[PDB]
């Protein structure tokens, strides 16, 4: 593949460098249109910027935490952290998020990892060996209610157990009820007066509770868990102009008031290098 | 003797002529065309009311002064009150369809100023008050009269910064949208085809506007001594292809 | 039972990696794919729209009218605009180009600069836009300016002027992050004859300024954009 | 090798290689030559 | 092969032995040319100085360490070795260094190994079971500033997680911007009057900063990181003197003053054996 | 699931070992190779040409 | 001995796979089939059988 | 496979929609027999819902 | 590949892809034809 | 049999088996042929 050609000397009425912007088109000039350029060949495909590579390495999408602990007498499992659960989404942790929102629609399997850590952050004889067990609650099935209900019991929703200090891995198909997952949607549910605005009432997918299956030795135990996501074999539509302002909420689109500006100011004029 | 700068768009009983043009723009290079079956999902044979719907309608015109900051209308928003187009929209539970947009702004050889028109698919808008603050219903249902970016802000209602696009994007950067420049100078008009864009087949025509057509002056209105200073700038819009499906009571939406 | 052996590695977790892994919804069908327009397959395919660049970054608060470069009638001889081409800092880093650009660390290729002149049609101006290959100054008048790569510009019926800063260089990339040796010149425009206003006329005069990147351009090596940060999980 | 029975567990898709820029720098209804005249 | 062929007496107006070495030839003169030989075969290939097995094993290039332990309360965590960074680097530690020097450019792939271990100084319960994840951060993109900053996330940049006491493994493509990485530069990075001179300028890559994932425990506990390097697939041009005096620093030619003969002084005469 | 074994000296890291390894960077593209006169394959090509010894080291 | 490396995930367990496994009665002859009708073979067979819907829930 | 065919007016003797109940059977009545329809594919097997699907996990 | 000599080691069955409802929504003894009378 | 996709992963290189000193040791511009005189 030639990068650029040879070409010499013009003195033409035809001046491919003169164009109107106001067409709404990018004509496609080249160093050749205007200046004597000499052969040179690409050596280059373009291969890492493919879409697929740009969306297809793990990110971080989630830290949650709970911890071992002996449950007695606590009234409310959830917010002992005796286990949590995860509204499930993508556009919480940002790196990804930017990177997502440079198009208005995509699809693609996931492949997520789930890194689990432990600490044991006051006075432990030991280390103990924890299995944590992470389960798809997805929407309309009930929510556990404590670390041991029936819920767990998980005999038609897919669960995995690992040990804490290992990874679990696996690979869910692409969920979405579209044919894409809208990455911005200008609309509500219904024409209600009050309803919520944007993607979060689209882009519903119930959650992932995490609990730990080990009861309770003498000390405390927290397990701290890491949700990876990678795409796989993405498809994406519509590109839209990069996120400029920080983010401030997930699934609206909206940014802090009393931002700083975004564009450098000149240390100079106009005119400056 | 054809120019790029003379065009005729003819569509239902409507004529528009232009002698002052800048080619035209076709959305990601694709024209309004109806949905296939094989694309197809609910089972209803669709309305297709042709030339009564496909026409060209003509929202109020907007002031374009030294202080304007720019105007955002939603589709098919902006048009639920024209003629059978509108009614159609009320009375079914789906609807689809693509737009031709004509943007016009004549003014004189001693006249400066240049307009940015552009169509934005899916252009969630954000909150001014930020956190997670929705944007009620009626603030982006504005209907024939769209949002007036230097209108002040309302509660309720969304953030109007221009530098922003309404979402926490640059201004510079709407150029990856399909859109096209009005520059005084050069061009009087702006024309743009949209064809129907979403991740549904068809779609609610109240719950959900598919894109905002945009017209923000950048280069600033700048008329000869002693003129009056400022111009007027009227959208016409034609939907083209219209389907409606699910036909039944007709549809109640806030405000 | 066959004999194996684990090397080094085994267990470790490295987000690049790609591997086969088993489903968690066993023989669910997904929803069919409509066709929707505007599939983008490269980065390379969008960095060719050429969008807005905000050279007259000398305000205060990000404003429209950074994106304005203005001319005045009747000036000779002087400079209108400079820049390096820092492509990934500076005005080009919050641009299309300059945004994606950060996503990679090194790049190779030409870039397209155009200028759109927005003046009254009854005005008239002749500019030269001069590219300053790698090793002098920013050129400091246009004797200096105009002895590189140059496109004298006539403002006409036609316009915008596109001018190509060709691919200069020893070194076949660049870094993207501003780099010395890896740096890539300058850019600079000015008066050639000078803006005429006709009369009943007066005032400034603007430039729009677009860039974007020539079907030469490569980039590669992925990594994290400075232009993006958080200090806690958002929430809904 | 596929070792699973699904599609979604198969690695990573592949160089597109497809690459059209048109669609986005020159969406215009009537063709732009370049060299020719933008406005005629 | 023959390593030598028979040869017998020779009375010769032909004499091989006799040269001019002013003209910068070393001419191929072989034992038959000067004493009586019998054929012998070489019985070898010279497999084992290939330049690509000379450079193809794992030398240790890095050793670095990092801590767990509360960071409540500390006001710079690079510095309280929460984490640390390494300006990513070969000629740092030497074995491999002299090695590489032999020439001027050298192109290869990388296989990178990371060895970590954990040391636990002052008494603790037990040993607690630690994930490192070491991280790309190349250069433009932004550097972690605490041990849990959004860098971390790592969305688009390549990390590995793994366990202290295991081993973590991947390879590089050839990373460098020229066609070979220079082993020595005689050159700046400008025409500047004060810049500096060298390679230091030239092989650039940014760094590789590490971190535990895990909180902390009730002790304190050190790791270690070693990085071993192999390269692959060895290109080299070029052959240059072996290095003969101490280095000094990363990236200069630079030796000690005051240094050592490094001739060894007969113990004796011209004439001793 | 196919049923393994592993051998006496699994996990272990032999700095001279050759085997395959992920790449970090999937799918980046390495910088075309120039010509550069000079190259090297074998160590027993540069020990053929002929350098001074300090003979005289009675220094 | 063949060289392996394992992924993340190994050792884990997820009620959804579905591989082989030793069977713990090696041999075992299971009890023949005999013919029974209704056999069911998706869910989406039965749910076209009407039943009655409790329409009046006032009670 | 069609999941609806295209189907336009009626006006017959013949009512696929009376039936008896009495009977014990439920008659496999089509959307395309009480409306009119218009094409459409199903894009779907009913994998998922076979009982071995069901009792496997 | 099955690794394993008893059938009951292999994994999971594959899809009837048999689907008959008639013996369930059609078990009467004289056919019915939708479109004719129910009660002749 | 290479696991990976990326040339870079894989082992090293196979035995150059080429081995051409005279770039080294014989650049002489007029050559030499051993047994003549070295200088004429
Ligand atoms: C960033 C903007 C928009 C774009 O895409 C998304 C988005 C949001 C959510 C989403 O869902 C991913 C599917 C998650 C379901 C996987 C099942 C989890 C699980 C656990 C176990 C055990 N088995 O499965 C997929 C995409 N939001
Ligand atoms: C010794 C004299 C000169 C010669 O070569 C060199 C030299 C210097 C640096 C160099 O860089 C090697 C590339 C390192 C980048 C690899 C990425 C690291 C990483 C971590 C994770 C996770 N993924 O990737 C390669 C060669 N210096």
């Amino acid at each position: 593949t030639v990068a650029s050609i040879s070409s010499g000397p013009k003195h033409t009425q035809k001046v491919p460098i003169l164009t109107a912007n106001e067409t709404g088109a990018t004509m496609p000039v080249l160093p050749s249109d205007s200046i004597e350029t000499r052969t040179t060949y690409m050596h280059f495909n373009g291969s890492e910027t493919d879409v697929e590579c740009f969306l297809g390495r793990a990110a971080c999408v989630h830290v949650t935490e709970i911890q071992n602990k002996d449950a007695t007498g606590i009234d409310n499992h959830r917010e002992a952290k005796l286990f949590n659960d995860w509204k499930i989404n993508l556009s919480s942790l940002v790196q990804l998020r930017k990177k997502l929102e440079l198009f208005t629609y995509v699809r693609f399997d996931s492949e997520y990892t789930i890194l689990a850590t432990a600490s044991q952050p006051d006075s432990a004889n030991y280390s103990s060996n924890l299995v944590v067990q992470a389960m798809y609650v997805p929407p309309g099935a009930p929510n556990p209610k404590e670390w041991d209900d029936y819920t767990w019991q998980s005999a038609s929703n897919p669960s995995v157990f690992f040990k804490v200090g290992d990874t679990s891995r696996f690979s869910v198909p692409y969920v979405g009820l579209a044919s894409a997952y809208n990455c911005f949607y200008d609309g509500y549910s219904h024409d209600d007066a009050e309803t919520q605005y944007g993607i979060t009432v689209l882009n519903h997918m119930g959650s992932m509770a995490f609990r730990i299956v080990n009861e309770h030795d003498e000390h405390k135990t927290l397990v701290k868990i890491r949700v990876y996501h990678r795409a796989k074999h993405v498809e994406a539509w519509i590109p839209r102009a990069p996120r400029a302002l920080p983010y401030t909420s997930i699934g609206r689109t909206n940014y802090p008031k009393n931002t700083e500006p975004v564009i450098k100011k000149r240390k100079g004029d106009i005119k400056s290098y | 003797g054809y120019s790029d700068r003379v065009q005729q768009i003819t569509l239902g009983n409507s004529t528009i002529t232009t002698q002052e043009a800048a080619n035209a723009v076709v959305c990601y290079a694709e024209w309004p065309e109806y949905l296939p079956d094989v694309d197809a999902s609910d089972v209803n044979k669709t309305s297709k009311p042709d030339t009564s719907v496909c026409r060209f309608y003509t929202l109020d015109s907007k002031t374009w002064t030294t202080g304007s900051k720019g105007w955002c209308w939603k589709l098919p928003d902006a048009l639920k009150d024209m003629g059978v187009f509108g009614q159609n929209m009320f009375f079914h539970s789906l609807g689809r369809s693509g737009y031709t947009v004509h943007v016009q702004c004549n003014a004189t050889k001693f006249h400066s100023g240049c307009l940015l028109v552009v169509v934005i698919p899916e252009h969630q808008l954000a909150s001014h008050e930020g956190g997670n603050v929705s944007v009620k219903y009626t603030f982006t249902h504005p209907g024939e009269r769209g949002i007036d970016l230097s209108s002040a802000n309302e509660v309720g209602g969304p953030v109007k910064d221009v530098l922003y696009n309404m979402n926490g994007t640059l201004l510079g950067n709407l150029l990856i949208f399909p859109h096209q420049f009005i520059n005084l100078r050069t061009n009087n008009t702006a024309t743009i085809v949209i064809p129907y864009i979403n991740s549904v087949p068809i779609d609610s025509m109240t719950r959900h506007n598919n894109v905002s057509l945009m017209v923000i002056p950048i280069a600033p209105l700048t008329v000869p001594t002693g003129a009056t200073p400022s111009l007027p700038i009227t959208v016409t819009i034609a939907p083209m292809c219209t389907e409606f499906s699910g036909i039944r009571s007709k549809s109640i939406v806030p405000q | 039972g066959l004999p194996t052996t684990t090397l080094p590695g085994s267990g470790q977790f490295l987000t690049t990696d790609d591997r086969q892994s088993p489903s968690a919804l066993p023989n669910y069908e997904p929803t069919p794919r409509i066709h929707i327009p505007g599939k983008v397959h490269n980065l390379l395919e969008i960095i060719q729209v050429d969008t807005l660049i905000p050279m007259n970054n000398t305000h205060t608060k990000d404003e429209v009218n950074s994106y304005l470069i203005p001319l005045n009638a009747n000036r000779q001889n002087e400079q209108v605009f400079g820049t390096n081409l820092f492509i990934g800092d500076g005005v080009f880093k919050t641009t299309l180009l300059g945004e994606i650009v950060q996503y990679y660390t090194h790049w190779s290729g030409s870039l397209r600069f155009s200028l759109m002149y927005t003046g009254p049609a009854l005005s008239s101006a002749k500019l030269i836009l001069a590219y300053t290959p790698p090793g002098a100054r920013g050129p400091q008048d246009r004797r200096e300016a105009m002895l590189g790569t140059h496109v004298v510009w006539d403002i006409g019926l036609q316009s915008t002027i596109v001018m190509t800063i060709p691919w200069t260089s020893g070194v076949q990339f660049r870094y993207t992050d501003p780099d010395t040796y890896t740096s890539a010149g300058f850019l600079s425009c000015w008066y050639q004859t000078s803006l005429i206003l006709p009369p009943e006329t007066t005032g400034q005069v603007y430039l729009l300024s677009f860039i974007s990147a020539c079907p030469d351009f490569k980039l590669r090596l992925m990594k994290d954009t400075q232009t993006i940060s958080q200090t806690v999980a958002l929430t809904e | 090798i596929n070792y699973y029975k699904d599609a979604a567990s198969t690695s990573s898709a592949g160089q597109s290689l497809s690459m059209d820029p048109s669609k986005f720098t020159e969406p215009v209804k009537d063709l732009m030559l370049k060299g020719a005249p933008a406005l005629n």
